[PDB]
RNA sequence: GCUCGCCGGAAGACCAAGGGUUCCUGUCCAACGUUAAUCGGGGCAGGGUGAGUCGACCCCUAAGGCGAGGCCGAAAGGCGUAGUCGAUGGGAAACAGGUUAAUAUUCCUGUACUUGGUGUUACUGCGAAGGGGGGACGGAGAAGGCUAUGUUGGCCGGGCGACGGUUGUCCCGGUUUAAGCGUGUAGGCUGGUUUUCCAGGCAAAUCCGGAAAAUCAAGGCUGAGGCGUGAUGACGAGGCACUACGGUGCUGAAGCAACAAAUGCCCUGCUUCCAGGAAAAGCCUCUAAGCAUCAGGUAACAUCAAAUCGUACCCCAAACCGACACAGGUGGUCAGGUAGAGAAUACCAAGGCGCUUGAGAGAACUCGGGUGAAGGAACUAGGCAAAAUGGUGCCGUAACUUCGGGAGAAGGCACGCUGAUAUGUAGGUGAGGUCCCUCGCGGAUGGAGCUGAAAUCAGUCGAAGAUACCAGCUGGCUGCAACUGUUUAUUAAAAACACAGCACUGUGCAAACACGAAAGUGGACGUAUACGGUGUGACGCCUGCCCGGUGCCGGAAGGUUAAU
RNA sequence: AGGACCGAACCGACUAAUGUUGAAAAAUUAGCGGAUGACUUGUGGCUGGGGGUGAAAGGCCAAUCAAACCGGGAGAUAGCU
């Protein structure tokens, strides 16, 4: 959680659902594709670092992938872990 | 009617899992089976 | 007391009670309890070697003092308790410095008495003296074969031994098979018969009681199938076979001892 | 796409006996 | 969308197990769906499960598994100690409201709680792989006090009726509010407080267990529920405005009482019985060694931390196990109204469905039903089947009997509705008021108001009043087995097996015996009033004679006889 | 009080019909027996093939049992078709 090296990996890609709409007008909280194996607290500081904004609560999902079919080929889809960071009230992106 | 295959993944694991085949030689001699023979799944554990 | 039920249904109509009020109806010492695991008759590896053994009510088992070694302290007993591992009663006793402990309760005992081991202690009723101590003729129980290993002779309900004879280290003891037998002086003994006498009255009355011992049902041979049982089956009911074991050893009449260790014990077997 | 066939059969009738 | 019908102790709702995206939205109709399909649990593309207080995990153990060394075994290996695992059990803590197309005790609002770390301050004997307590435990039964919940009344809002009447004792709807905190209630359990001694609790112990003495008429522990607070809030019928049928925003009345009532709580209680009913840890306490300036303990603030994993959806089923979208199977939780003893049954509420082909026709024949003149088992291997009986109260009830039974023996009578006794009865519940209190969630009177059998008499309609559903056919002789029970999963449920009881026999405990090349284990932490084996099979009266044959037991002189 | 009575859940499976290329590789409908107990059930555990287990039918041990299943000896052997 205090090194800069571990953070820079932790956040992937940021979520653009409807979903992540509602929670920017309503709530304040930012939905973001972190890695698997990363736990509440390091993702916590490394928005707070990297953003420069106050967090109150983190909390995480584990996505499970889905099963597809390339042609007659089975397939599955990645699990992915996905975090709620709330900001803290005033701050925005 | 009850039929013969009432699953239960404990028990699955317990009976025929990696952990349980690789106990006793026997077993360890059931994954040197399937790995000549190539099977994708050498044991029942997910 | 012995009462018998009127038979206001079958399978109780048979049913014979031994009731003895004196017995404590609360709950027994807590710090001298331990786990007793039913065993199925089951050996280690798990195959039956004892038949007609399984189910049955859970039992508690209670640290009996077998060896009586609080030499020169009184004991009084508190309390007499029913105890489901024997046929016999036990005794709650209380030393005079505060130790508890369970004894088996002789025929005469009761709450309120005294009672004393030691070679100084008296011959009385549940008194334990080393049996090189006790006149010859005397009647015990709960007799100890070898010095410090504690009794295992005449525990039973209502079982006793009488010293009929002693000659130099050893006496000669005629327990209650009937067999004459010489075991060492330095043994210990309690003095009196051991309680609930009245135990070979009691009739159980139905399978159900049998099943609540833990006692399965038992099969005649003559009703099984030639590949099971050697007495086999045959059209309608057929014997014609001298009677035999599960596993072929010859029974009614065919002695099976064989030791040559401890036969030299034996003055005179049992008849 | 993927069909298949199985049989185990079973045996019964009446005596032949006169 | 409007009707109709079905389930409603389920064909509703929530889970576990198991499945694994089947969940939601858009789009499409090749294949899949036993038909068509614009639809779908189908194809395609996006979206969707958020936990200090829910589970898993973590601490703790049961059966049991593994098992350093060890013991044993040709090898492999078997068993097993210390240990270490292993829930189906024991251990800290969260509730209500709102919100999404799909998640919510996980998300927002409001209000709480728990366990650790750190710091400050004050007061300070701490401390174990030890010790004690506690945790901690059965079956059955009986009530009493309660709540969930329901009914009625009151209150609030709306209504004055598509055809007779309906401003009325009328109609419809609503009348909801948690955890937490305070109080400690009904009630249950236990005498309490000091001082003293002591070979016990592997050493010590101030603890536990003991002995004595003194003094107190009390003290302590546990525990429902109610009430207050939480809550000037939230919720709330409905309302007006806007708008994409959604919705959104604002406002918002009453929000009480009585009665009935659990299979839920007090209750892990009480009473009783024999078949005599886990463990460990957390937790409380006690001291050893090792520190007693320290550390550490207690208390109050402040503060950090509570990670990780499951979380969609199905879950008596179209998503699980059955090759099927298969009339099967599958553990737990929830338990509305009327009638009823009831979770039976019938009709309904909330809610969910009409079973993935239909449309005609109205033959034989088949299936599932309904009714039947006269007769009434003449049918038939055999009253199979069908029909008949069926409830409550009361009267009455034989041989025989082990005196319990047989017995619901048989057989019969009365059952609706209305009024009166009595504008609701006996009973139950019980406010106000009035006394008393060392004073409260108090006691005694008191009877208002609600709830309520049951009987008799009179009248009254029906061909039938236990009117439907629901719901014993009965008796006589006899064989067999005493009985309850068990059995051929899938053609046999019996007279077969078991059974209590009886007898014989073996077995002296390093027991016989059994499983094991063995160690060892079971027998049994049992000891002849015990255990194993065999046969018989409650109970009653009994079980005669034969030891030549075959076995078994005892004897050992002689004859015969192996290895050596 | 009761291996007591009656009768739901629940367990069982006696009679009959239907079904027999089934709704179904043992079911359904109307009945039927037990239903506080030798009861029933969930979740784990143990016993392994000449062995287990069996209130005993040669029953059960994964739609299988007078000796399970899988692979090997193995192209057993087959004076038979
Ligand atoms: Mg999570
Ligand atoms: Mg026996
Ligand atoms: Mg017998
Ligand atoms: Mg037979
Ligand atoms: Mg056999
Ligand atoms: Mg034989
Ligand atoms: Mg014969
Ligand atoms: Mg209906
Ligand atoms: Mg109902
Ligand atoms: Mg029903
Ligand atoms: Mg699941
Ligand atoms: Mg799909
Ligand atoms: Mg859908
Ligand atoms: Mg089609
Ligand atoms: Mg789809
Ligand atoms: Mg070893
Ligand atoms: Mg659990
Ligand atoms: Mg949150
Ligand atoms: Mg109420
Ligand atoms: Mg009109
Ligand atoms: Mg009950
Ligand atoms: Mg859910
Ligand atoms: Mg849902
Ligand atoms: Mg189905
Ligand atoms: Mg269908
Ligand atoms: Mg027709
Ligand atoms: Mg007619
Ligand atoms: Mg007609
Ligand atoms: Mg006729
Ligand atoms: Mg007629
Ligand atoms: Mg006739
Ligand atoms: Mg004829
Ligand atoms: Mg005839
Ligand atoms: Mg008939
Ligand atoms: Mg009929
Ligand atoms: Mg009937
Ligand atoms: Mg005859
Ligand atoms: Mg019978
Ligand atoms: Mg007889
Ligand atoms: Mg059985
Ligand atoms: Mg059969
Ligand atoms: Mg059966
Ligand atoms: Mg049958
Ligand atoms: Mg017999
Ligand atoms: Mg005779
Ligand atoms: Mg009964
Ligand atoms: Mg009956
Ligand atoms: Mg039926
Ligand atoms: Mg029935
Ligand atoms: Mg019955
Ligand atoms: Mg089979
Ligand atoms: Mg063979
Ligand atoms: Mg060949
Ligand atoms: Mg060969």
């Amino acid at each position: 959680m205090i090194r800069e090296e571990r953070l820079l990996k932790v956040l992937r890609a940021p979520h653009v659902s409807e979903k992540a709409s509602t929670a920017m007008e309503k709530s304040n909280t930012i939905v973001l594709k972190v890695a698997k194996d990363a736990t509440k607290a390091e993702i916590k500081a490394a928005v707070q670092k990297l953003f420069e904004v106050e967090v109150e609560v983190v909390n995480t999902l584990v996505v499970k992938g889905k099963v597809k079919r390339h042609g007659q080929r089975i397939g599955r889809r990645s699990d992915w872990k996905k975090a709620y960071v709330t900001l803290k009230e005033g701050q925005n992106l | 009617m009850k039929r013969t295959f009432q699953p239960s993944v404990l028990k699955r694991n317990r009976s025929h899992g990696f952990r349980a085949r690789m106990a006793t030689k026997n077993g360890r001699q059931v994954l040197a089976r399937r790995r000549a023979k190539g099977r994708a799944r050498l044991t029942v554990s997910k | 007391a012995v009462v018998k039920c009127k038979p206001t249904s079958p399978g109780r109509r048979h049913v014979v009670k031994v009731v003895n009020p004196e017995l404590h109806k609360g709950k027994p010492f807590a710090p001298l309890l331990e786990k007793n695991s039913k065993s199925g008759g089951r050996n280690n590896n798990g195959r039956i070697t004892t038949r007609h053994i399984g189910g049955g009510h859970k039992q508690a088992y209670r640290i009996v003092d077998f060896k009586r070694n609080k030499d020169g302290i009184p004991a009084v007993v508190e309390r007499l308790e029913y105890d489901p591992n024997r046929s016999a009663n036990i005794a709650l006793v209380l030393y005079k410095d505060g130790e508890r402990r369970y004894i088996l309760a002789p025929k005469g005992l009761k709450a309120g008495d005294q009672i004393q081991s030691g070679v100084d202690a008296a011959i009385k009723p549940g008194n334990t003296l080393p049996m090189r101590n006790i006149p010859v003729g005397s009647t015990v129980h709960n007799v100890e074969m070898k010095p410090g290993k504690g009794g295992q002779l005449a525990r039973s309900a209502g079982t006793y031994v009488q010293i009929v004879a002693r000659d130099g280290a050893y006496v000669t003891l005629r327990l209650r098979s009937g067999e004459m037998r010489k075991v060492e002086a330095d043994c210990r003994a309690t003095l009196g018969e051991v309680g609930n006498a009245e135990h070979m009255l009691r009739v159980l009355g139905k399978a159900g009681a049998a099943r609540w011992r833990g006692v399965r049902p038992t099969v005649r041979g003559t009703a099984m199938n030639p590949v099971d049982h050697p007495h086999g089956g045959g059209e309608g009911r057929n014997f014609g076979k001298h009677p035999v074991t599960p596993w072929g050893v010859q029974t009614k009449g065919k002695k099976t001892r064989s030791n040559k260790r401890t036969d030299k014990f034996i003055v005179r077997r049992r008849s | 796409x993927x069909x298949x066939x199985x049989x185990x059969x079973x045996x019964x009738x009446t005596a032949s006996f006169v």
